[PDB]
RNA sequence: CCUAGUAACGGCGAGUGAAGCGGCAACAGCUCAAAUUUGAAAGCUGGCUUCGGCCCGCGUUGUAAUUUGGAGAGGAUGCUUUGGGCGAGGCUCCUUCUGAGUUCCCUGGAACGGGACGCCACAGAGGGUGAGAGCCCCGUAUAGUUGGAAGCCAAGCCUGUGUAAAGCUCCUUCGACGAGUCGAGUAGUUUGGGAAUGCUGCUCAAAAUGGGAGGUAAAUUUCUUCUAAAGCUAAAUACCGGCCAGAGACCGAUAGCGCACAAGUAGAGUGAUCGAAAGAUGAAAAGCACUUUGAAAAGAGGGUUAAAUAGCACGUGAAAUUGUUGAAAGGGAAGCGCUUGUGACCAGACUUGCGCCCGGCGGAUCAUCCGGUGUUCUCACCGGUGCACUCCGCCGGGCUCAGGCCAG
RNA sequence: CGGGACCGAGGACCGCGCUCUGCAAGGAUGCUGGCGUAAUGGUCACCAGCGACCCGUCUUGAAACACGGACCAAGGAGUCAAGGUUUUGCGCGAGUGUUUGGGUGUAAAACCCGCACGCGUAAUGAAAGUGAACGUAGGUGAGAGCUUCGGCGCAUCAUCGACCGAUCCUGAUGUAUUCGGAUGGAUUUGAGUAGGAGCGUUAAGCCUUGGACCCGAAAGAUGGUGAACUAUGCUUGGAUAGGGU
RNA sequence: GACUAAUCGAACCAUCUAGUAGCUGGUUACCGCCGAAGUUUCCCUCAGGAUAGCAGUGUCGACCUUCAGUUUUAUGAGGUAAAGCGAAUGAACUUUAAAUAUGUAAGAAGCCCUUGUUACUUAACUGAACGUGGGCAUUCGAAUGUAUCGACACUAGUGGGCCAUUUUUGGUAAGCAGAACUGGCGAUGCGGGAUGAACCGAA
RNA sequence: CCCACCCAUACCCCGCCCUCAGGGUAGAAACGAUGCCCUGAGGAGUAGGCGGCCGUGGAGGUCAGUGACGAAGCCUAGGGCGUGAGCCCGGGUCGAACGGCCUCUAGUGCAGAUCUUGGUGGUAGUAGCAAAUACUUCAAUGAGAACUUGAAGGACCGAAGUG
RNA sequence: AUGGCCAGAAAGUGGUGUUGACGCAAUGUGAUUUCUGCCCAGUGCUCUGAAUGUCAAAGUGAAGAAAUUCAACCAAGCGCG
RNA sequence: ACGAGAUUCCCACUGUCCCUAUCUACUAUCUAGCGAAACCACAGCCAAGGGAACGGGCUUGGCAAAAUCAGCGGGGAAAGAAGACCCUGUUGAGCUUGACUCUAGUUUGACAUUGUGAAAAGA
RNA sequence: AAACUUUCAACAACGGAUCUCUUGGUUCUGGCAUCGAUGAAGAACGCAGCGAAAUGCGAUAAGUAAUGUGAAUUGCAGAAUUCCGUGAAUCAUCGAAUCUUUGAACGCACAUUGCGCCCGCCGGUAUUCCGGCGGGCAUGCCUGUUCGAGCGUCAU
């Protein structure tokens, strides 16, 4: 199975510029870091869980924090993109756990945040005082605020006194039964309505 | 290389259903047998369990964290109670885990 | 990158062929229409300015402020937020400047070659100079150092403060949201989407928790996701055109672009177009003064040069093919193989070595012992000792052996 | 017992022996002469005896026919990429693959990093789905090697069994009394299990697709240029002695 | 079917385009080791295919087992010659028995015996098959030869050609046309047939 | 019918080359062990298969490599080595670079292709330089005069012309 | 002539056409003289003459919950005459 | 009637012929100057044999003497003869027809453009 | 015997291979964004003391100004440079300029250096004639100004 029946030599792409493009990307990143100093080179990203049943075991960085997450962390939505926080209005919080995890992430970032005043001679109450403005800082939010546990721990120890009893009848039997009711959910309802109609007719 | 070719030596002498929009992520479910089940335990703790230095502790193994969804029943297990968390399990694998003294817990 | 040559499409099968997720590079969000400013068109083009403004107008068939679904509008509520002006210093771009032998000898026309003695090196990349030059010259490395211009970034520092705007929190209520458009049928075309694709034409032609989608047609009941028919926006991506630059296990003048040269030129064709061939004297023209012979081209002497066996036919100068000289063969082919001979022309081999016995010389690096040193730890070297029947060379003889070619 | 020709391989001893002071016994020595250089030997040209079709291609069974070749120099034709397959070498090994990317650098090199991912570790079925131990991972006959000499027996082969998925039949305990599918059989089936062997890379052969070893058609299509020749037409011009009837 | 710039049953120019050909031509050093082949079997034929067979590189397995284009022995086909019929009877007679080549068989991997079953078969537990156990190594049960094994992997050419002896089938006025085995050639030089694809000798 | 004789690459013996096969070779005085020693057999070859070597351009390493006291190239009736492809040297010419060994790499090896480009032969001093009627004398010029000029003659176009 | 014969991708496009049956266009034969073997009715030419026999799309009716299915009706041409 | 159309004959006429001969000019020839091309594996005397009906080279014979000039058309060479003719093609192209699939043009129906009133027939 | 043909060798021819060279190609990589009615790309014609071309330039024509460097250019001729300097140069840089006829090409045309129109200025006796010079005159569209047309709608 070789697909060479078109004019394939007209659009052959070679990659001799791979090291040069790496050099160009590194120079661009250095320029961006120098322009953005002392801010980090990237924005804070939330922790989200991958879709589909294949990848829902693993978490990763998402686009931005939700408005509910920002409101529960006390960060206004207009201030958030100005202090290194990415905002995503499309994502919603369907469960408490991801919402709470991202809110704690935002609180940790806000606790570690140093905010310089807009005017040096007129500091405000929301700004970091000059005696606390000096510390060891980080320039990579993807490294300092990475996904520490993408997967659940694969090994845990318990005593044999607390071994669970298990599903009555067996796990295999439970799976077969659940599939059986999932396939027969409509038939039972139809026969129940038929029996109810017959009972109403001949009560 | 050109110089090793035979051409240089020869110089001078010349059914069923159709599934529209199939998604493989629906059908992703890797399987592991029970004779590979103890390999998921880290080696030091595994050797301590196999020698018998943990008579008051039972290991809990999550297959989904290791990338497996179904436990299959090829092989045999030692007489150590092991808690196994899995999405799917075969009847023989569950029987052999119960004979070994553990339990198969169903997860999603 | 992977998904993936997979789902799927395909006469009589040759074949075709995505997408979601996942990892990464790069990340940045927003503007209108649909509202009455109605206690004040608050908006704008243009003209004239004394630079304060004043006019001609546009516009109510709607220019500003406010709102865009993430919301918002109205209330309640109590706190927060803001404007200008300097600016040390830093970065980008052209500019001045940078280390050390032309020391001695040989060959050579010329040292940049060989030998010796040095020196510089954050510079031994490259090129030039009469032959292979770190130190003859230009440059090369690194910190800097002169002078100039225009921008950007920026630690900090002076001042106005709330007329106004802005954010957060809560809420009874309100909450406008794009039409010949969506959608349907048909036709053509296209797609993996010839049952599930997109586009366009014709006909029909909507709705208000409505509409689109949920890859098998339909009805009924649900559910999940967005919110079309208006619009803007850097980056990661492409690059046989243009400009600047650096490189290569590439080609070395029939090669490499058609073109290394007054090459898209000369030349051809009515025209569209087609389209070559062609690099190298010598370090330096020092490119041959003068004489002589010829009408001249040129020739001969004589010169230049290191070389004319480099003479603007020019580095080197093969073969085909030609002339002269020398040798040979030839009664309707030559050429070739085996083997003698003749003539011509040649490579080797040999020239004496080794070992004894005498005689004559020239020196004690003879054996033993002692001390030091090194070694393979019992073998050696070094310093003293030999006093010449011992060791080492040389010179004359004599003897044995081995020595070239052809033969009996 | 004579007469003649051609040959002398080897290089201390070892052995078989005999006619045994030694030898003709597992391969030539001894004596002598001339010359010591073109004398032997070699190359070239030529004569002489004998021998001897002009190469390549094509064709079929072969010749013949036919095609190409005036001569010389330089150029000139199985290459590269992707994808498979068998074999060799190498690393690691139930794992393997750093190089999409990131870090770093004396800067297209080298060195370092890990998430995902590919292949392999499980198959079968159209699918829903299910998913590999009765036994020291079984019996028998061979089988290298080892053995305490009784046997243990690698790889592999033949054969009989066991297990997993698919097909057909029966239908247990139970029960959302209509679900569930145990148990037992019968056939073929699958490169299935039955004490993993793969992954990466190098080299070679072969296969597939690309111009695909090199040169060669009559062709097809897309966009342009010509009526200065010639054909017809229009407008405006020009030209054609002397006789006969 | 004339002419349309020496171009006309469809002009010229550039491009797609290095279009396609199964047809023609060509395809570049040396030495060494091996080394071929023409209906075997199946398919609708020609403008057809596979495939058997023959080869070379690697390996691997105990390169273990031995086998063999041969003779002999027993038994077939050819009973055909022949001898006799003072043997019987009358190529078709036979006691006996040809030449020529040719089929089958000739051991421990074998030979039987016994035991049972049978879903075979037989009147039948009867034969045979299936297994079971036992006996047979006293010579392993002719000659000659034996660097001759086997299984994989990968690769390649040729796979309805010519001539001739013999056997056999048909023929023609005469020529001859089919099959089977074998040998030679295509791939091959040498000595002799004055000479030469098919002859003789010998590689 | 008989006797002798001639000679093939056939047969016998001997030498040498290659291939294959079977042996030997470490308390190593021990070896390009990828070596060496002993023994036996065999030798044609198209299509085809396999192995080893020779040569060319370029790359890494190495030879403290060669070279203006002469690199490369070229010519050579001059030699040496190899079965061979080839390698090395001598002599002449010449003028600036080049080679051996081990790995790496390829636009790597020519007699043909009515091959490409360039150059050159025989043919061969040959075919030919024959339509349009035609030339001649003296002088000058000049190195040189049939085809330059002046004069002197002879002709042609013949007014739809050679005007 | 609201025509025929043409041309054009189309056009508020062009020609014939500054045309009108003694004209235009297309055929066949080919001066003059001679000249139409005899008779039809199979192919063909043309007749809106009756038919729905075939009968597309659109439209109409019936059933179904709908997708859909089933029916008539059905232009020209064909068919019949 | 007319004709560079095809055919048979008659008179005249003559080198068409018997049957050839002679003359002129220009060539060919020789000289001075100038100077190609085609073609060319190698070369060129024959006879007989050389199985494939072919020899120039082989075998066996005849033979066989330098270097040349003018002619000639037997042979070899020589025809844009790689022509023509025959045969084959996964052949190309032009042309024809109730060959196949399409199509320009033409024709017919429906929908839209498409509006205002009447009179009848139905539902 | 010579000549002739052929072979062998030396030298000389013919021819331009080989070797060495390379201000040139080819491929890769990095950086940059900049044409034109304020008249581009392209074309034509001219310009040097002595040039045909290539190169450069436009009647200010192998060029001018400005900045910088600091002593040339060169084939010939002719001049240098106060060298202690407003300064050579076929020098570099380049911000100011010049920039012929054309060309999208723009008054109408162009196979013509053809024919005009509008407004100024100058000269020749010149209110009239003649000549020269300068500035202008394309199309589509937008905003605005001004002058208009129409019973199209109205007020009066």
């Amino acid at each position: 199975n070789n697909h060479f029946r078109k004019h394939w030599q007209r659009r052959v792409r070679c990659h001799f510029d791979q090291p040069g493009k790496k050099v160009t990307r590194r120079l661009a990143r250095r320029a961006k870091a120098a322009a953005l100093a002392p801010r980090p080179v990237d924005k804070l990203r939330p922790i989200v869980r991958c879709p589909t049943v294949k990848y829902n075991r693993r978490t990763r960085l998402g686009r931005g924090f939700t408005l509910e997450e920002l409101k529960a962390a006390g960060i206004p939505r207009l201030l958030a993109p100005t202090i290194g926080i990415a905002v995503d209005h499309r994502r919603k919080n369907l469960s408490e756990e991801s919402l709470a995890a991202n809110v704690q992430r935002l609180k940790d970032y806000k606790a570690r945040l140093i905010l310089f005043p807009r005017k040096s001679n007129k500091p405000k109450k929301a700004d970091t005082p000059k005696d606390q403005q000096t510390a060891e800082t980080t320039t990579s939010l993807r490294t300092s605020f990475g996904v520490e546990q993408p997967l659940a721990p694969g090994f845990t120890e318990i005593s044999k006194s607390e071994i669970p009893a298990g599903i009555e009848g067996g796990a295999y039997r439970a799976l077969r039964k659940a599939r059986s009711d999932a396939r027969l959910v409509g038939v039972r309802e139809k026969r129940a309505k038929e029996k109810a109609e017959a009972e109403a007719n001949k009560k | 290389p050109t110089r090793f070719s035979k051409t240089r030596k020869h110089r001078g002498h010349v059914v069923g259903m159709r599934h529209f929009h199939l998604l493989r992520n629906h059908y992703w479910r890797p399987s592991i047998n029970i004779d590979k089940l103890w390999s998921l335990v880290p080696s030091d703790v595994r050797e301590q369990y196999l020698s018998g230095q943990k008579k008051d502790t039972a290991p809990v193994i999550d297959l989904l964290s290791h990338g497996y969804a179904k436990l299959l029943g090829k092989g045999r297990l030692p007489e150590i109670p092991v808690v196994v968390r899995a999405r799917y399990v075969s009847a023989e694998a569950e029987r052999k885990v119960k004979e070994a003294g553990g339990v198969v817990e169903l997860v999603a």
